[PDB]
């Protein structure tokens, strides 16, 4: 989650 | 009909049911509302995790963006109660298909694509194609919000 | 340890979801199984490092102890067996709250605290307090293992 799973998020 | 679209529709109906079942209290944060939904088994099949800030369970869409189910409180001018389902980092292709799909069978009280709020719950592919922004590489740049009963 | 508890519970749920799709093959090492899970975004709330771009991503807990998801003797001439989620160097207080929390959550098929394997998946505060060992300065000395069917 890792690669799958941006850095932003909400 | 597809998995992704179905995910949003099942999430919405399960949330409507959960809110209807609540008596004596109300959610005040998306963090808590989403955690409760997850604990209720409403997100089985979707990727979930834990929030370092609140300790609540978090929900995550098929592209790596987050999905937050939040109650509609007071926005100094807002009054459309109910709740919203927000999903980010949505690729352009999915943005058009999901937004239109939710317009057709999502039973929403409004659909927002980035800074465009279709309060009539009607979004056509022509409109979505224009409002949904292009991807940056393989990264989606769209934020969709599905409003329920306002 | 609220976030920590939610992290292990969701990681387990995500792993069960992923394993339902595997047939005809099995993971032979925690390193590979854990990297695959990280790739799918099943460990968002935890610390990810190592080299995910090379398929060598590693998972860490809040205290810098390694977390490993590994197959539990995969292979039974039929369907996939189980797996374990091991978390290392867990501090005393956290060990008690996490072990009891996972017991109450009721989703495991067993909980281990150091060399104590509670195969009935029942761990009380009284049991944990005793089996969880004191920290060494600011370093946790407990290894927790969560099992999952079998």
């Amino acid at each position: 989650s890792x690669d799958x799973d941006n850095k932003e998020x909400x | 009909a597809g998995t992704e679209l179905t995910n949003y529709q099942t999430l919405a109906t399960n949330t409507i049911g959960m809110m209807k079942g609540v008596d004596g209290y109300a959610f005040t944060s998306g963090a808590k509302m989403t955690d409760t939904l997850i604990q209720a088994g409403a997100a089985k099949g979707m990727t979930v995790s834990g929030d370092p800030a609140s300790g609540s369970a978090t929900l995550w869409n098929s592209w790596g963006g987050q999905i937050v189910v939040a109650p509609d409180t007071a926005g100094g001018t807002g009054f459309n109660n109910g709740f919203t389902i927000t999903t980010n980092k949505v690729p352009q292709s999915a943005c058009v298909s999901i937004s239109t799909g939710m317009s057709r069978s999502g039973g929403t009280s409004g659909i927002k694509i980035n800074g465009n709020n279709h309060t009539d719950a009607k979004v056509t592919a022509e409109i979505a194609s224009s409002e949904c922004t292009a991807d940056n590489g393989r990264t989606g740049t769209n934020t969709l919000v599905f409003n329920y009963n306002g």
